[PDB]
DNA sequence: TTGTGCTTATCGGTAGA
RNA sequence: CGAGAGGUA
DNA sequence: TCTACCGATAAGCACAACTACCTCTCC
């Protein structure tokens, strides 16, 4: 069963280097090893529980997000309103779902319930065995802060809503998490070009 | 300004226990043209 | 008359849905099994005999067996007594508009009228079922509408034939409903309307509609222009023309180009640059047009050495290639080349039609 | 040309190019997948047959697409050559 | 005869046309109408038979 | 799209070993395409052998130039066949239980013997005791139709492989720009209707040969699905250059600014709508 | 191949493929200009001209509302929304 | 795909087991005669994938594709640099083996790796 | 004669309480 | 006032 | 134990198939 070992560990070296380009303070060791230490590190098996770590805001201490890996497929409401509750207990507002397969409506209609008081995200496990950032056609993307939003703003004169625009489902606006009323700075291979979550 | 075309008859006898149908238009040059 | 190879969907499971062999009939849809065994055969060999496939495949035979325990499934009993004259009776008189005639005498005139006998048109149907199955498994190439070999033209014959047919029955039912409605409750010339053909001729003549051949209703256009008086080269080419109609003229496909059958028959280096590109083609300077022969050539062509076709259908045919008369078998001949070539030199003598075609073909053997 | 035998010698020269422009092409046509058993050098004895049957490589190729694409891009560049020799054959104050 | 799919060779049209006394290629020394000079390339004269196409001048003025 | 055309790039390590791009290329269009078990197989038959309980048992005869040719070995084609059959196992809606396949080179058929060197696979239904599968028909046409069209060399997904070399390619290089020469492969994938996307599909078949191809540049040839799986950005740098080399095989000269500027016309809202009212409609919405 | 089948295993459909020897000079066999016939009818201007006028008429009320405002910003008729911040302009004397 | 006839009905058969017997017979519905059966074979077809008739001339269906072509390796005889490469297997040695051949019109040169 | 959408609608088809 | 067929770029 | 929305696939129906002109010939 080597093939979902190695799987495993591209999926994890892609979630640690998608977090280490948003900011979360991904140390070298977990980014510069090798698939051999990377089995030694691990032992006889996983059960997909060891990758359920927890990772903070390099600035800020208080912001952390969890990773959650579930123990089976087909996940169904039960696993989450368990998630929802450690969440709740752990005092965590971010929270990452590695899942294998696609999830049930129901889960769907739980996850965008209580999406104003905490906010998750869902990637598949086939979408994170390449990472999409580390590629000659995608260019360097920039996430504007608030004073930087308003700077933009008063500079041109110009609303937001006035703004080329980026779906929320756009890969690389899942890769940073972005959410709707963030602006991005992108840098093209010179002229430089902003887009709008919407 | 008009048609061309030449009567047919055909005799019709009704048994209870020549006359006229139509004019087709008539092509030059035909079997039946000056 | 239309004999169909596709899957059975009548009383047909998920596991067995295969190619099947279908019989469309005055609109019946009866397996073809059926009707071969009540057209005077009772043995399944002697039909297999008469479908003379005379080449190993599997799909072949696995169609052939399908459409024999269809039809087995279909009736029961149906080798053994009138079993089948009685279904296919059943099945015709089942219809929205069934014949008044019998089941006997809708065999006879309705199917192959060219054949008298019943069970010389049981072998035609084994001969039809032979053509599809060869050109089926590819040893035949099918018919295409661009040759010339299987399209024929109608100038003034059959073209004002079909609007002389329908205005003559528009006038019989104007005239017998006046007289429905004028006997209850009278010389022949006043029941009789002298003035519908001429009207209805005269608007066909100038609005240029024309009855479809297939169609009651949706009137052809182009089928009658004008004539220009520029030049009489104009007026010469414009008398010799020949269309094709084509449903959306946008896109013609494959009758734009010229085909090899246009050879001396039809000019493929002038055709109208536009929309209406090889589907107007304009005819060469040594072209005829065929019309109806008057005499019978069945007796010159028994005189040459034809003999006719075996009416049991038990007795096989050896090396006797098929001769066929417009579409119909009438005889059969030993030798084709000495027949084809006695047939030529008669007709080189004026002792048959000189607008006549004879054609040889090693493949088919007829 | 500028006289008889000029353009006798143009007319036979148009026809050997012709013939080694359909060579060329018939010779390309062979670099399919059912064909690398005689392309790889080895010995066949099967070397005759191939170019014995002449007419068969124009039904070959007139029945695909790819191989007909091939063929016509084989010919244009074995006929580029050919169409080289109007400017040995053509004087200076031609008009065209 | 110039029947299309039997027409002469090259050969006999240029012969017929230098027993004419004329150049075998059709073109003929012209001088100039203007300045009398004489150009220094044969022009190619023939009568051909051209034809009148029933479009105007005044028939599109609108 | 049902053609789904693809794009996979050569890595820069083969270029140590001589030969290297070449051998690669070829290493993977023997991995990636489908070979269906019909063009293997020559002659199937069913022959009535009377515990095996199996009253029909299947023949395929396969001759040994046509595995040499094309890799493969007995061994290798009967667990592809048993992979295939325990993998989906849909179909065949049959009292059917399991079904072991044995491998024999000589089989005890005395109907014909025209090849000498053709390996025999039997295919051996396993029935519980019971006579629902001892009829011919419902054998003929399930079993055979089926393992018929199992793949034995790659996956059913990947359609045609083709090598390609090409000098201007869509996704550059890093840095090294040197050469001008590559030999990518082009992948035409059947089109998943479903939810899952044809390139998940794809890197889960490369699995077993990742570091080979070069997941920096490969990227699908479409425009719209390029959007979603790598970004806008990438889907706009791509219509760019095909609108590029469509206007060079037309045969004009056109400025790279009105190309720019319709290519961000036509992706302001981040998706390719169409040139039709609805996508219009949706823009304007 | 020019009787329908080449001797038949029978074929359904050909790309014709051909080499005329002859020039328009020396004259053409019959048979040469029914095959420079066969080959010269696709060309035609009236035959395929609807798509570069549905293409053209589709892009123009895509493409008609973009100006360039006085800001050097690149906007849209409709709501003044921005298309491109910077027109590229490799020569910018303009 | 084997079907047989009775000697006494003339009519189709169709195949059985019988499990007293435990041999092949062949048995037909209209009369009841139950003959034996020969090499114990009730079905036996050439596989062919021809199964898309007159279609395969139309649509590239792509049955032989060609050989792939590189610029990188360069004739000997010629400074030519298109060739096509393919594996195939020597006369006598055991395994896969590249070869070139020359696309070069004028050349016509092949060799090994 | 096809090329895209667009709406039913029509069967399953999964969870799911 | 429309409708049907041909032609010009 | 018995649905409630969700999904894949026919199906029947729509709109659309370039511009600027000039002619005849029924209405
Ligand atoms: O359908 C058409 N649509 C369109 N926009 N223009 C058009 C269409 N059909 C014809 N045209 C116009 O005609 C000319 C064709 O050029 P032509 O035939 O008058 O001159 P040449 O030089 O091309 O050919 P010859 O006579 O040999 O000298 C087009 O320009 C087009 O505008
Ligand atoms: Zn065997
Ligand atoms: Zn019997
Ligand atoms: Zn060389």
């Amino acid at each position: 069963t080597e093939e979902e070992l190695k799987r495993l560990y591209r999926i994890q070296k892609t979630l640690m280097q998608m977090l280490r380009d948003r900011g979360y303070f991904i140390a070298d060791s977990e980014l510069t090893m090798t698939k051999q230490q990377f089995i030694r590190k691990h032992g006889d098996n996983m059960k997909r529980e060891d990758l359920v770590t927890l990772k903070a805001k390099r600035n800020d201490n208080s912001d952390q997000l969890y990773i959650f890996f579930p123990d089976e497929a087909k996940v169904g409401v039960k696993t989450m309103k368990m998630y929802t509750n450690r969440m709740k207990s752990e005092n965590v507002f971010r929270a990452i779902l590695v899942v294998q397969q696609n999830l049930t409506p129901f889960a769907r209609t739980c996850i965008s319930e209580i999406s104003s008081k905490f906010h998750l995200e869902v990637f598949q496990e086939a979408e994170m065995l390449v990472n999409i950032k580390e590629h000659v056609l995608v260019p360097e993307h920039q996430v504007l802060t608030t004073e930087e939003k308003k700077t933009l703003l008063e500079r041109y004169t110009v609303k937001e809503t006035q703004l080329p625009r980026i779906q929320v489902t756009d890969p690389i606006a899942r890769y940073f998490g972005l959410k709707r009323g963030q602006v991005v700075k992108i840098i093209r291979p010179r002229y430089v070009t902003y887009r709008y979550v919407v | 300004n008009m048609t061309y075309s030449a009567r047919i008859k055909v005799n019709v006898q009704v048994e209870v226990f020549d006359i006229l149908i139509g004019s087709i238009p008539v092509m030059v040059k035909s079997i039946l043209c000056k | 008359f239309i004999v169909r190879l596709s899957e059975n969907e009548k009383a047909e499971d998920y596991k067995r849905r295969e190619k099947v062999l279908t019989v469309y009939f005055l609109s019946t849809e009866i397996p073809v099994w059926l009707l071969f065994f009540a057209l005077g055969v009772s043995s399944d060999k002697e039909a297999m005999d008469l479908i003379a496939f005379d080449g190993d495949d599997a799909s072949i035979t696995n169609s052939l067996i399908a459409s024999i325990h269809v039809a087995d499934a279909v009736c029961e009993a149906f080798r053994c007594g009138n079993n089948a004259l009685t279904y296919v009776e059943q099945q015709i008189k089942s219809t929205k508009f069934p014949p008044a005639e019998s089941v006997d005498e809708c065999l006879h005139l309705y199917l192959f009228p060219g054949l008298q006998s019943l069970k010389k048109k049981a072998r035609f149907l084994g001969y039809m079922v032979k053509c599809l199955l060869n050109s089926y498994a590819g040893k035949r190439k099918c018919e295409n509408r661009d040759s010339f070999r299987n399209k024929r033209i109608e100038l003034a014959g059959e073209l004002l034939e079909r609007e002389i047919r329908v205005h003559l029955a528009h006038a019989r039912r104007k005239m017998t409903r006046a007289m429905q409605k004028h006997l209850s409750g009278k010389p022949i010339e006043h029941y009789l309307d002298a003035s519908v053909i001429t009207n209805g001729l005269s608007r066909a003549f100038s609005t240029g509609a024309w009855s479809h051949p297939f169609r009651k209703m949706e009137r052809v256009s182009g089928v009658v222009a004008n004539l220009g008086r520029a030049n009489p080269l104009q007026t010469l080419i414009d008398l010799r023309r020949t269309r094709q109609q084509v449903l959306y003229t946008g896109k013609v496909g494959d009758a734009r180009y010229p085909h090899p059958s246009h050879w001396g028959r039809v000019c493929f280096l002038s055709t109208p640059d536009g929309e209406n590109c090889g589907l107007v083609k304009n005819m060469s300077l040594l072209g005829l047009v065929s019309t109806q022969s008057l005499e019978s050539v069945v007796e010159k062509l028994f005189a040459c050495g034809m003999e006719e076709l075996m009416d049991d259908t038990c007795t096989p045919l050896f090396g006797k290639h098929k001769v066929l008369l417009n579409g119909d078998w009438v005889g059969l001949c030993a030798d084709s080349e000495s027949f084809v070539a006695e047939l030529k030199s008669r007709r080189r003598q004026s002792e048959l039609p000189r607008e006549m075609e004879i054609k040889r073909d090693k493949d088919d053997n007829e | 040309s500028s006289d008889l035998q000029s353009r006798k010698n143009l007319t036979e020269e148009i026809s050997y190019g012709l013939r080694e422009a359909e060579q060329v092409c018939n010779k390309q046509q062979l670099m399919v997948e059912s064909w690398r058993d005689f392309l790889a050098v080895n010995g066949e004895d099967k070397e005759e047959d191939s170019v014995s049957d002449l007419a068969r490589f124009c039904y070959e190729r007139q029945k695909s697409a790819t191989l007909s694409e091939l063929a016509v891009s084989a010919f244009k560049d074995a006929y580029r050559d050919v169409q080289a020799l109007a400017y040995r054959y053509g004087d200076q104050s031609n008009s065209f | 005869h110039a029947t299309p799919f039997s027409t002469p060779g090259v050969t006999e049209i240029t012969e017929q046309l230098h027993r004419a006394g004329f150049s075998r290629w059709g073109n003929e020394r012209v001088y100039n109408g203007r300045s009398g000079e004489m150009m220094r390339s044969m022009i190619f004269m023939g009568p051909t038979f051209y034809q009148r196409l029933v479009h105007m001048s005044e028939d599109k003025v609108k | 799209q049902r053609e789904q055309t693809m794009s996979l790039y050569l890595s820069e390590y083969l270029s140590k070993k001589k030969h290297g791009f070449e051998y690669g290329s070829l290493e993977i269009k023997n991995h990636l395409e489908k070979l269906s078990f019909s063009e293997i197989v020559s002659t199937s038959m069913i022959i009535f052998s009377p515990v095996p309980l199996s009253p029909w048992v299947c023949h395929f005869h396969i001759s040994e130039k046509v595995l040499k040719r094309k890799q493969l070995s007995a061994e290798s084609v009967v667990s592809s066949l048993n992979e295939q059959y325990k993998s989906r196992n849909r179909e065949l809606k049959l009292d059917i239980v399991d079904l072991d396949i044995q491998n024999t080179n000589h089989c005890s058929s005395d109907d014909q013997a025209m090849k000498d060197d053709n390996v025999c696979i039997t295919v051996t239904v396993v029935e519980a005791s019971k006579h629902s599968v001892l009829e011919l028909d419902a054998i003929r046409l399930v079993l055979i139709p089926f393992l018929l069209d199992s793949p034995v060399k790659g996956d059913q997904g990947i359609k045609k492989v083709n090598i390609l070399w090409t000098d201007r390619p869509k996704a550059p290089k890093r840095n090294g720009n040197h050469l001008a020469g590559e030999l990518y492969l082009k992948v035409t994938m059947y089109g998943d209707r479903g939810k899952r996307n044809c390139w998940t599909a794809l890197l889960e078949t490369c699995l077993p040969i990742m570091d080979m191809i070069d997941w920096g540049r490969s990227h699908p040839d479409n425009i719209r699905q390029c959007c979603s799986v790598y970004g806008i950005d990438a889907g706009r740098s791509i219509f760019v250059a095909n609108l590029e080399s469509a206007v060079s095989d037309t045969g004009k000269e056109i400025l790279r600014e009105h190309l720019l500027l319709v290519a961000d016309s036509l992706s302001v809202t981040g998706e390719f709508v169409a040139l039709n009212a609805k996508g219009w409609s949706k823009q304007r919405q | 191949p020019l009787r329908g089948a080449k001797g038949k295993t029978t074929t359904e459909s050909y790309v014709p493929y051909g080499v005329i020897e002859n020039s328009f000079l020396t004259g053409l066999n019959p048979l040469e200009s029914f095959v420079h016939s066969v080959t010269s009818r696709d060309s035609s201007f009236s035959g395929n001209a609807d798509l570069p006028g549905t293409l053209s008429r589709r892009l123009m009320f895509f493409m008609r509302d973009i100006y360039a405002a006085y800001d050097g910003t690149v906007r849209n008729s409709f709501g003044n929304q921005l298309v491109q911040f910077t027109y590229e302009t490799d020569g910018p004397v303009e | 795909s084997t079907m047989k006839f009775c000697r006494e009905c003339n009519n189709i058969l169709y195949p059985k087991e019988d499990k007293e017997q435990k041999i092949l017979l062949y048995a037909c519905r209209n009369c009841d005669h139950q003959e034996v059966a020969d090499n114990s074979c009730v079905y036996r077809n050439e596989v062919h994938h021809s199964v898309s008739e007159r279609t395969q001339i139309l649509t590239d269906v792509a049955s032989d594709p060609t050989l792939p072509r590189t610029k990188a390796v360069r004739c000997s005889k010629c400074q030519h640099r298109e060739a096509v490469f393919f594996q195939a297997t020597a006369r006598g040695e055991e395994g896969m083996t590249l070869f070139f051949v020359c696309c070069n019109p004028n050349c016509g040169h092949r060799w090994r790796e």
